[PDB]
């Protein structure tokens, strides 16, 4: 249904009132949460690790490889 | 059915046992006017917060025109139902057994003047409610998150 | 594939670009890339996150039309039997939740019979194909007016 | 004649942790079935409305909401278990009614006395087409 | 009479459709048309679900047991609520 | 009015529209075609075949509506008068299939076709030619300026004397000849339909046509074959075709799933052949560059 | 004008009394 | 106290057949006034567009 | 599975894949559209299965030929 609203919505002229980041907001907060729980992880949860176990939480840096991205950050 | 701890309690048992719906041993009347008034100042909010003018000034006022039409149209759906469930001369529908086996008055809700007895609970109370609303959110308005 | 083809064949005439048709319409693929795909363009933009024009409304039917003919297939693929054990279920749940087993169905719920799932399949199928073709078929002409 | 039916007293049901296929509104305002059985041995059975419940010594009786639960256990107690049934049909008002042996003896085999009920005495093929019977209250079968 | 069950005169006495009705419709009645002396017949038509399965266990030319479905009531809709 | 004043460069308008769905810039995108608010353009073609059969301004509408609304009322009237008793046809009127096929094929086919060109050659012809005829005037003018008469002598070769030159204008008088009647079967040049006088003829010659073939089937007068006759006496020798038709008579004429079945097939061949002829011989004048039309 | 209350009626209140006649007529019983 | 208060404030509105009657027409009138009255500001339909046409392709057909 | 196929296929090509910049800039294969388009169903008509079914139905005549005629054979 939700996709059907910012349809409609959209279709008549009302951009704000969509659900979007641009308009009223839905931000997955949880998700939001584990990201940043598992980035900071190396700092003191598995002191051993020195970087964390992926590259796609919520903090960090690219990989570059031939000029194609490998991973980064996936907000 | 099967008697599990959702089904049978004392704390469950007590609640349902004591609103409005199930006091089958007072007026059905007043037994609509307090869920007119419940679920009447209940529906304010999302009509005025949420609807499709809650950024302008008028956001107060039309939202409680939304819910005063929405418990008019219930209000509709009610009688509708009270006119074609039950006929004017026929007696209660309602069980009259508790469940200890002693036998109780059938409940006068189930019953066409009864119900429309209800309706007209109801429908008073669901105007009322919904005014109460407003002038709590737009004179006592302190404290809310709106 | 008759409106197909009179859509076509004259679509590309009114441009003056006869050859596009004489060339593409021996394989299969030049009917999907040259007519559907590529004369759609300006209708799936209707409405967009930068804004709406004209199209928007033919746009909405168009995938109106999309939404209804695939409804079609529930009724057809889907026969009656599961259905049917399904609604028993609900008509369990329903007798047995607190303030609502107040209000009773006066005809039973049942699921439709095997005919009229057929029937009922048809007129989605039915008329998902027609606004779905008619949206595409104004839209793109109008869109271009030649 | 000797058909006096059974005259379903009221007996003992069998243990059973309660489920949720039990009857429902139906039983308090159309109708509802019983089928009482007799076992010489406490066994464990399975019932119509799914899970397994422990027949009891002697006399049980156990009530169904339709015809085809009544039969569908019937034939598996007359079966599994080489064991005798009937069945009845209860009333809201409290009138019970015999159903299912209906003169003692199962339908399959045959009693000297039963009625003839629907039945056409002649072929299939020799119905008659559905011009002969328009505006009429007949069918081709009737 | 919810719905009309019929039996022709082309049955053998078999016993196989009466063993396979589901609620108790047919049942079997003496004859003398047959080797079997013996022919189905169809009392109570009143439960009859309409489970076709009754005639699927007629061996003849065509079919003895034919089954025609008519309005529909509470039991012949096979409702347990 | 103003769609007349350029056929091509004005979006005909179906109506108007008001939905409190909509938001600020849908209104704007949606208010077209001239208007002062969001409308439709009317894609059904309906703009081209008022100009055509002679409708100029909005008033010939009006009237236009009322008085297929008044059709309306009187055709309610009849489905409620024909049920009480006294009002009601018996059997053997609606199974009087001779004397119905006489009345359909001369009388609603037939003069209706005739009628029809009597509105052309009386205010459509004259409207393209700049001439406005209406039910206030139309016994002042005459459709041809001899009119009535070289119908009665029996030349009629002057009614497609002098017919409309190739340099026309479909609303003025410009190039207007006086033919009435003619047969040129081109294209009108500047609105790329056919002729006006070419359609009045073909109306005027179906005309005929039914009427004639109207009178075959024998009702009350002793004349006129009988289709039951028919039917038997089409029986080939030989028996290829065993009793042939003989029986059919009674068969359709007491099934009405039957006639029913017939006329679908009929009715499903000719909407066919409306739709592979409009298209190639447009017959509404300036409707073969509406191109989503 | 004549559209702002033409709209609602067939859209809102023709729909209902509609809705609400069919109703009684079709779960009636003699 | 509010049994009594309740009681008679409430008797109008509870004979069904009147209450189905004064809710559907007083109801549609009141759809109607509501629409037919409200501001320009608050229903984008009911202000006109106010502002230029854009011309469609080929001219303005 | 297959809306899941579909959500990471665009996810992918949107924020993460792409080639980088020596400068340093990423620019992703969509363009970074994922963010604003996916959530009207047209949305997923226009920029997902229209725009990104070019590759395939222009395939003919190089060595992807092969997957334009599945494209169709599939269907
Ligand atoms: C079957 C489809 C499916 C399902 C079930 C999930 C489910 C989940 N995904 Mg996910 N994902 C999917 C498809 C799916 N995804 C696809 C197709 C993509 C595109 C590549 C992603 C990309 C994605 C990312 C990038 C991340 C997730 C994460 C998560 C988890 C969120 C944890 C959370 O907030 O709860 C926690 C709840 C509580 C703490 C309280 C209750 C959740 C389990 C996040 C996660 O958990 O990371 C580990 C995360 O970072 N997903
Ligand atoms: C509940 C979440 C969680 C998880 C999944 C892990 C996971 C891990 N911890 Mg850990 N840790 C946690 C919470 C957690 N930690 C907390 C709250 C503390 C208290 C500060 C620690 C203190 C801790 C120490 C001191 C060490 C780990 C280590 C480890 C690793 C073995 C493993 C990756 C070990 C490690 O570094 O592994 C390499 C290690 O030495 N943890
Ligand atoms: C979309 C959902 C939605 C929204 C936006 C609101 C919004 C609101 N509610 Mg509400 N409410 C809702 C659903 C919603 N409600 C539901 C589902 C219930 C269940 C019964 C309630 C029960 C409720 C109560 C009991 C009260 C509110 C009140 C309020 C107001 C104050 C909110 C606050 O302080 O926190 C606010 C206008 C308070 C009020 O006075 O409203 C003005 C108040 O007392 N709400
Ligand atoms: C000139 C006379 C005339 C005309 C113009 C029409 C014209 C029409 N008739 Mg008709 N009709 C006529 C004579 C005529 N009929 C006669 C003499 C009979 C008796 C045999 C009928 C019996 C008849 C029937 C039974 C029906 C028509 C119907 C129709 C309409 C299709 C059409 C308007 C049909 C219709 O639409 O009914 C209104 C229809 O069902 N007519
Ligand atoms: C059913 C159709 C129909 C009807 C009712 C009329 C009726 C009429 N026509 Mg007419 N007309 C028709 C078809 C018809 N016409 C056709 C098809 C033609 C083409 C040949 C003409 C050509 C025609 C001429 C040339 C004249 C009439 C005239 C007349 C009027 C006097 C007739 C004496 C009368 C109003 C005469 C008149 O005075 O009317 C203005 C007249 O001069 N009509
Ligand atoms: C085929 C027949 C036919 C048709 C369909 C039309 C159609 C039309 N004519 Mg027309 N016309 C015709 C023949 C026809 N004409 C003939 C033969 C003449 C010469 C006399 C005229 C002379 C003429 C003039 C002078 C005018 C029109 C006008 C019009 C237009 C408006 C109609 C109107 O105002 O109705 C009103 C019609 C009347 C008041 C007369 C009614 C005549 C009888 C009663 C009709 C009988 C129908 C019948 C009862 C149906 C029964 C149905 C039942 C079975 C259910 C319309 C396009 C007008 C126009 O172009 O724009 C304003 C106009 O001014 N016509
Ligand atoms: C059956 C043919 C038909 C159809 C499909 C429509 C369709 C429409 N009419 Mg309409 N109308 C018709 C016949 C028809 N009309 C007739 C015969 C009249 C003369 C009484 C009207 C008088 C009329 C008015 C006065 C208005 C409409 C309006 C409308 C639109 C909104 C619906 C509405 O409230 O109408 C209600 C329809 C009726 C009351 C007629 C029922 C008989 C809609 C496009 C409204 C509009 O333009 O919206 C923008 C509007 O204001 N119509
Ligand atoms: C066909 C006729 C029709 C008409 C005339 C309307 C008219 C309206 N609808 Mg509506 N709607 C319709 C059909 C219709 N709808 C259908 C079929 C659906 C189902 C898809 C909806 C679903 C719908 C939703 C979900 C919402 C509307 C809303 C609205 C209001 C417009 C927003 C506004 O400015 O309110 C200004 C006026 C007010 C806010 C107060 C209401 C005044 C009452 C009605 C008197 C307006 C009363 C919005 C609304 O107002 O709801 C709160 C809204 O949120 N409608
Ligand atoms: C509608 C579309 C289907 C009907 C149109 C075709 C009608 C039948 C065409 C053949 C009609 C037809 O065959 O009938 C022709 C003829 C039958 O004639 P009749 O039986 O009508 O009467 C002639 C003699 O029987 C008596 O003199 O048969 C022959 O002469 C034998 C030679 C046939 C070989 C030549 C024809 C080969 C083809
Ligand atoms: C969904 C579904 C149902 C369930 C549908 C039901 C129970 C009825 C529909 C539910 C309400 C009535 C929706 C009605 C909404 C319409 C707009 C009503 C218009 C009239 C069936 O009964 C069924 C039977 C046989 C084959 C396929 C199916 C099937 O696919
Ligand atoms: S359809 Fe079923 S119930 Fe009816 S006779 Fe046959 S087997 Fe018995
Ligand atoms: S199955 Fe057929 S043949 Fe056998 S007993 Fe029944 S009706 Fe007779």
């Amino acid at each position: 249904g939700l996709y059907i609203h910012n349809d409609t919505m959209s279709a008549l002229g009302r951009p704000q009132d969509m659900f979007s980041d641009t308009a009223i907001q839905l931000q997955p907060i949880f998700a939001q949460w584990v990201q940043n729980i598992h980035a900071t992880a190396p700092g003191v949860t598995a002191p051993g690790a020195t970087t964390s176990t992926s590259l796609t939480w919520g903090g960090g840096e690219l990989v570059a490889v031939g000029g194609k991205v490998a991973l980064l950050p996936i907000p | 059915s099967l008697e599990t701890p959702v089904t049978s309690s004392p704390l469950v048992a007590w609640y349902l046992s004591n609103l409005p719906a199930y006091r089958t041993a007072v007026s059905p009347l007043l037994r609509g006017i307090e869920v007119g008034l419940a679920h009447g100042y209940l529906l304010v909010g999302p009509f005025a917060l949420t609807g499709p003018l809650r950024n302008t000034p008028v956001h107060g006022q039309a939202g409680t025109l939304g819910a005063i039409g929405l418990v008019s149209i219930l209000s509709v759906c009610l009688t509708m139902y009270g006119v074609a469930s039950f006929n004017e001369g026929e007696p209660s529908t309602a069980p009259v057994l508790t469940l200890t086996g002693r036998k109780k008055e059938a409940d006068k809700l189930q019953t066409a003047e009864g119900w429309s007895q209800f309706t007209g609970g109801f429908f008073f109370g669901g105007v009322s409610g919904a005014v109460w609303a407003y002038f709590l959110l737009y004179v006592l308005d302190l404290p809310y998150f709106f | 594939w008759v409106t197909f083809y009179w859509h076509w064949k004259h679509i590309t005439l009114w441009q003056g670009n006869v050859s596009q048709f004489n060339e593409s319409s021996t394989y299969l693929m030049g009917w999907l890339r040259d007519y559907l795909w590529l004369n759609s363009s300006q209708l799936i933009n209707g409405y967009n996150p930068f804004g709406m024009n004209s199209l928007s409304v033919w746009a909405w039917m168009f995938l109106f039309g999309h939404l209804v003919w695939a409804t079609g297939f529930m009724f057809l693929i889907s026969w009656r039997g599961y259905w049917q054990e399904l609604i028993e279920t609900l008509a369990w749940a329903h007798e047995r939740t607190p303030l609502a087993n107040l209000i009773r169905w006066r005809d039973k719920p049942v699921a439709l019979s095997i005919v009229q799932a057929r029937l009922v399949g048809l007129a989605h199928f039915s008329v998902g194909y027609i606004f779905t073709y008619a949206a595409f078929l104004i839209a793109s002409t109008s869109g271009k007016f030649g | 004649g000797f058909v006096p039916p059974q005259l379903d007293p009221s007996t003992p049901s069998p243990i059973f942790g309660g489920s949720t296929g039990g009857l429902l509104r139906k039983a308090q305002v159309e109708e509802f079935y019983v089928i009482t059985w007799t076992s010489p041995k406490e066994q464990v059975f399975e019932m119509p409305t799914g899970g397994a419940a422990i027949m009891r010594e002697g006399p049980n009786l156990l009530k169904l909401a339709r015809k085809e639960q009544c039969l569908a256990l019937g034939n598996r107690l007359r079966s599994k278990y080489k064991i005798a049934y009937q069945f009845y049909r209860v009333f809201p008002n409290g009138e019970v009614q015999y159903l299912h042996p209906k003169d003692g003896v199962y339908p399959e085999k045959v009693n000297a006395g039963r009625q003839g009920v629907g039945q056409n005495f002649r072929s299939i093929g020799k119905n008659v087409s559905p011009i002969e019977v328009k505006f009429t209250g007949k069918n081709s079968f009737d | 009479m919810s719905h009309s069950v019929k039996i022709y005169d082309t049955c053998i006495g078999c016993t196989q459709c009466v063993r396979a009705c589901p609620t108790d419709v047919l049942e079997m009645i003496p004859w003398d048309g047959c080797k079997a002396k013996q022919i189905a017949s169809a009392p109570r038509t009143e439960d009859c679900v309409g489970c076709k399965r009754c005639e699927s266990a007629c061996p003849t030319d065509f079919l003895s047991v034919r089954v025609y479905l008519g309005p529909e009531t509470t039991r012949s809709m096979a409702l347990s609520y | 009015e103003s769609w007349i004043q350029d056929p091509l460069h004005v979006r005909p308008i179906a109506h108007a529209i008001w939905d409190p769905h909509f938001g600020q810039p849908a209104v704007e995108a949606f208010t077209r075609g001239g208007a002062a608010g969001p409308v439709n353009i009317a894609y059904s073609g309906v703009y081209q075949w008022w100009y055509t059969i002679g409708l100029r301004t909005n008033e010939d509408l009006y009237t236009g509506a009322l008085f297929l609304l008044f059709l309306s009322t009187l055709s309610l009237i009849a489905s409620w008068l024909h049920l009480q008793p006294k009002w009601k046809p018996s059997l053997s009127w609606f199974k009087n299939a001779e004397s119905r096929l006489n009345h359909h094929l001369s009388g609603l086919f037939g003069v209706s076709s005739l009628a029809w060109t009597g509105h052309l050659v009386h205010v459509a012809i004259p409207a393209s030619r700049g001439e406005y005829v209406r039910w206030n005037n139309f016994l002042d003018v005459l459709p041809y300026p001899q009119g009535l008469g070289p119908l009665l002598t029996g030349q009629w070769n002057l009614y497609a004397q002098n017919p409309d030159s190739s340099n026309h204008l479909f609303g003025t008088a410009q190039g207007a000849g006086t033919a009435i009647l003619t047969l040129l079967g081109g294209f009108h040049p500047q609105t790329q339909s056919l002729w006006l006088t070419d359609m009045a003829h073909h109306h005027l010659a179906i005309a005929f046509i039914f009427l004639i073939a109207g009178h075959m089937y024998r009702t009350n007068f002793g004349i006129g074959h009988s289709i039951k006759d028919l039917l038997e006496a089409h029986t080939p020798p030989g028996g290829r075709l065993g009793r042939g038709h003989k029986g059919l008579y009674d068969t359709i004429n007491n099934s009405i799933h039957f006639q029913l079945g017939l006329a679908l097939a009929s009715l499903g061949v000719i909407t066919s052949l409306v739709a592979q002829h409009m298209y190639s011989l447009p017959p509404y004048a300036f409707i073969a560059q509406d191109f989503t039309t | 004008n004549l559209p702002s209350i033409f709209v609602p009626l067939v859209g809102l209140v023709f729909p209902a009394i509609a809705m609400t006649s069919l109703f009684l007529y079709v779960q009636k019983k003699k | 106290l509010q049994s009594k208060f309740f009681n008679t404030f409430a008797a109008p509105f509870t004979k069904r057949g009147l209450l189905l009657k004064f809710l559907l027409i007083g109801g549609g009138s009141l759809v109607a006034y509501v629409s037919a009255s409200a501001s320009p500001d608050l229903l984008p339909i009911k202000k006109g567009p106010q502002l230029p046409p854009t011309p469609g392709p080929r001219g303005k057909i | 599975i297959s809306v899941v196929i579909f959500h990471f296929s665009w996810k992918m090509q949107s924020d993460v894949w792409g080639t980088i910049s020596d400068q340093g800039v990423v620019t992703h294969i969509t363009g970074g559209n994922f963010a604003q388009s996916s959530i009207t169903i047209n949305g997923w008509l226009r920029d997902f299965l229209w725009a990104q079914a070019s590759q395939v139905i222009q395939s003919y005549g190089s060595s992807l030929s092969a997957y334009g005629l599945f494209f169709l054979g599939a269907h």
